[PDB]
């Protein structure tokens, strides 16, 4: 279809090949290559167990990116709700720029002190508080020990430079999103993937098909969008002479 | 939307949304034990006035 | 000439065919796509300025 | 956190709202006790701040 | 003396089943890593016609009878014995089923020391097991390297 | 005795396809191990 879900696609193949587990890979490539599935079938395609599925379907419905689809033919599909998923995109990229941002903003402050036999930090300030009558080092207030200052400056260059090759990293999900922003996004449904429905198996227990309830108004989240071969030819001329004839 | 009839039993809360808008006359109550997580979402989307109202 | 409806169940044997029938139209479009000329060009025309 | 299979989940989510309200308050409804050893059953706030030399 | 024992407790071709016959037949032939002809049958089962024995072998699809000389040749379950043929098998891979390796070792028994330099190169989805990184069902590597970004971010990310 | 119960296999399925595994062993009486890497290289 539109190539923009193509990038979506292959955006979320960098994302997790970048930021998860190889299983985690192989869960999702195999959950787009296909369309909204079944768990057996996914044990059949991948030989696995309810014990190894659990943490990874947990930790996918923890980031809001497949939602989970349950219905009765009760048999359990999951498809990846686009908007929903972005949206937790964005916000954990925000967060991460953010809280980098101010990691780099604070280690371009002063590192500050501790004292060891506590094992408590202390600020530039407690520091400044805390000193001596001699107006040179700083004594601490309950085990009144010379302060000793923190070790962050030299970490202030590491923390830009970790900053600024993980932005590099992470620029083609910018790029991805820059493109996303660019295009309109029509939200992912259950029925959807099954307009989309890829199927892996011509074996499945799965009746891939949407049944719906009259009289029925049950609402959750998650779901809300608000010569001689002349010969022969005479001959055969000659037979149809012959059958008109009779006829 | 439609309600429900709360009916309130043991440590939870249970639904029942007859809501009578099938083709006939909709007789399927919801029995649904209400989550405290969308008891508090839903809580959060309250007005102001409206505590006022309700005395908060 | 009729517009689709979710009321409308159809029949899903035929409707399967549906998103086929979209990428039908799609690749005809693609086909159907030519340069126009510059003398009726209503594009151009909205490309003036 | 780990695998959820979605049948210990209400009843562990239960267990937790039951002692927290037990832990809160021990003078309810009558159908559970939740009694500690021994058998006398653990004194609530509601149990150490009612009338009688409660604290008031 | 121990040929002497072997001989007398050489069991006569006159089996119990043919089946029997046949599955000895399928040992010769596995264990024998060139296409062996029908001389080769006549040697083993001690026999001269055709039989329907035999001609259950030319309808086996792992026996594969040659019409030009009549080397019998066993036919493995992949035909592909170059990381190259792999490659392109996974990439004519129609779902996300993965191949074992013990049929791939069938036919390409050096097959798991591609696997291996595969995986380093990060051109496959190899499944390894934990107790060791002994590979299992493995895919096509449709994305790009699975060693990505380095530990250090991967870490404060899992901090994230 | 790998021959003989290969062929003793043949004519216990032939006489139930169903054959289990007990009583396949109580036909058998024999090493188990042996017993299970027979079964399953021919049939279930």
């Amino acid at each position: 279809d539109r190539p923009i879900d193509d990038i979506v696609k292959n955006l979320l193949k960098f994302v997790v090949r970048g930021f998860y587990g190889g299983s985690f890979v192989l869960v999702l490539d195999a959950i787009l290559f296909h369309s909204v599935l079944a768990e057996d079938d996914l044990k059949q395609l991948l030989s696995i167990n309810k014990t190894e599925l659990g943490p990874l379907i947990a930790r996918l419905r923890s980031d809001r990116l497949i939602s989970i689809h349950k219905q009765r033919e009760e048999r359990v599909y999951y498809y990846v709700k686009y908007p929903h998923a972005i949206d937790a995109i964005k916000w954990k990229v925000h967060q991460v720029v953010q809280r980098l941002k101010d990691d780099l903003d604070k280690n371009s402050e002063p590192n500050g002190y501790m004292c060891p036999i506590c094992l408590t930090k202390y600020t530039q300030l407690e520091a400044v508080q805390l000193l001596n009558f001699d107006r040179t080092e700083f004594l601490c207030s309950l085990c009144d020990e010379p302060l000793v200052e923190d070790d962050s400056g030299k970490k202030n260059k590491e923390k830009q430079d970790k900053l600024n090759r993980l932005m590099d990293q992470i620029q083609p999900i910018i790029d991805s999103l820059k493109k996303i922003d660019d295009s309109r996004i029509e939200e992912n449904t259950f029925e959807i993937a099954l307009a989309r429905l890829i199927p892996p198996q011509n074996q499945s227990h799965a009746a891939y098909t949407y049944n719906p309830k009259k009289g029925s108004t049950m609402f959750r989240p998650g779901d809300s969008a608000p010569e001689e071969r002349e010969n022969e030819k005479t001959l055969n001329d000659y037979y149809a002479a012959l059958a008109k004839k009779q006829a | 939307n439609t309600q429900p009839t709360i009916r309130k039993d043991g440590l939870k809360l249970v639904g029942s949304w007859k809501k009578d808008r099938a083709t006939g006359d909709a007789d399927e109550p919801e029995l649904r034990v209400l989550s405290t997580e969308e008891i508090l979402n839903i809580f959060k989307h309250i007005s102001v006035k409206d505590f006022t109202s309700l005395g908060f | 000439g009729e517009k689709i409806m979710q009321n409308d169940r159809g029949d899903v044997i035929i409707d399967r065919y549906l998103t086929l029938d979209q990428e039908f139209d799609r690749k005809d479009d693609d086909m159907l796509l030519h340069p126009v000329k510059k003398i009726i060009d209503l594009d151009g025309n909205i490309q003036d300025d | 956190h780990n695998g959820a299979p979605h049948h210990a989940i209400e009843e562990a989510e239960s267990l937790l709202q039951f002692h927290v309200a037990t832990y809160m308050d021990n003078d309810i409804a009558g159908q559970p006790q939740a009694l500690q050893k021994s058998g006398r059953p653990v004194k609530s706030i509601r149990a150490r701040l009612k009338g009688k030399e409660g604290r008031i | 003396i121990a040929a002497a024992a072997l001989q007398a407790n050489q069991t006569d071709i006159s089996k119990s089943h043919d089946s029997s016959k046949l599955l000895w037949a399928t040992e010769y032939i596995q264990k024998k890593g060139k296409p062996v002809l029908v001389n080769e049958l006549l040697d083993y089962l001690s026999m001269k016609k055709d039989d329907k024995v035999i001609e259950l072998l030319k309808k086996l699809d792992r026996i594969e009878f040659d019409p030009k000389k009549g080397t019998f040749k066993y036919l493995s379950t992949y035909d592909v014995h170059s990381p190259s043929e792999l490659l392109k098998l996974l990439r004519s891979q129609v779902t996300f089923k993965g191949i074992s390796c013990k049929d791939l070792k069938d036919g390409w028994p050096q097959c798991d020391e591609t696997i291996n330099q595969l995986e380093e190169d990060s051109k496959i989805l190899v499944l390894r097991t934990k107790k060791d990184k002994t590979p299992r069902y493995v895919w096509y590597n449709s994305g790009g390297n699975l060693k990505c970004i380095d530990e250090e971010f991967v870490k404060m990310w899992e901090n994230v | 005795p790998k021959k003989e119960i290969l062929d003793y296999l043949f004519k216990l399925f032939d006489e139930y396809d169903y054959w289990s595994l007990k009583g396949l062993k109580e036909r058998t009486r024999q090493p188990e191990a042996h017993l299970k890497e027979c079964l399953d290289k021919v049939a279930t």
